[PDB]
């Protein structure tokens, strides 16, 4: 559920 | 000998503006990726024999939608292939929300590690927050006119005058042409999804497209023009390693 395509 | 020259070259203008170099780093190695992977592309059809054979992957990438522009009361703000909405506002940040709209995701971009983002709830919202919702909350109320897998936003985009440019945080490209002939490179410059002004998509190996002289069934599409655009789209936007 994290976005990819950039840093938490 | 041909007797043909360069095209002009891309003036570009209304870019989003952003601080983080090393974000321009990535975009600029990333680039350059799906460009060499089109390059690659380009030199299978040339001279390669039964180019066809071993099957390439098959999966419709993400696109925008509908999308807008706005200098004051409001950021440029846009909709995904996933009923998402999106907010650039004017000073970089971004606001995203999701398709079950629950919740929303937002992004801001660092010098470090370049983007970064984090979860809230719209009841668990926080305060400062809310004030940047009441600028979603509008664009909501426009784009709402209308006449699960890791998440996706819009990291940089580019006005020139034959088309606009989309850099999408899933490594994906897209471009809405003059002739509202629409298209999307992903899958590191090896798949392609056009999408004709009648809003229809359907995605194709670019080994197989190149064979073929032109666009799959639309003849007045003029492909083999457009794909010189996105090349030295891209070639622009490689070389922006920095601010200066």
């Amino acid at each position: 559920r994290s976005i990819e395509g950039a840093v938490q | 000998a041909q007797q043909a020259v360069l095209r002009k070259e891309l003036i570009a203008t209304s870019t989003n503006v952003i601080k983080s170099e090393i974000s321009l780093r990535i975009l600029a190695s990333e680039c350059h990726l799906t460009l060499n992977g089109i390059v690659e592309a380009e030199a299978q059809y040339k001279m390669g024999g039964l180019p066809k054979s071993r099957l390439p992957k098959i999966k419709h990438p993400m696109i925008v939608t509908k999308w807008v522009d706005y200098s004051n009361k409001h950021g440029f703000s846009y909709q995904l292939s996933t009923e998402d909405i999106g907010v650039l506002f004017n000073n970089g940040t971004t606001v995203l929300r999701l398709a079950d709209a629950e919740e929303f995701w937002y992004i801001s971009y660092d010098d470090r590690e370049g983007w970064v983002a984090s979860h809230y709830l719209l009841s668990e919202k926080p305060r400062e927050l809310s004030r940047h919702l009441e600028v979603v909350d509008f664009f909501a109320k426009y784009m709402k006119a209308n006449l699960h897998k890791d998440d996706v936003f819009l990291r940089r985009y580019t006005r020139y005058k034959p088309f606009v440019m989309f850099e999408l945080s899933d490594g994906t490209f897209q471009f809405n042409f003059k002739d509202h002939h629409k298209m999307a490179i992903s899958d590191g410059g090896k798949l392609v999804t056009y999408i004709s002004p009648s809003h229809e998509s359907t995605t194709y190996p670019l080994v197989e497209v190149l064979k073929y002289g032109e666009i799959p069934g639309y003849p007045e599409s003029n492909f083999r023009e457009k794909l010189t655009l996105i090349k030295e789209g891209l070639k622009q936007k490689s070389t922006i390693v920095t601010v200066d």
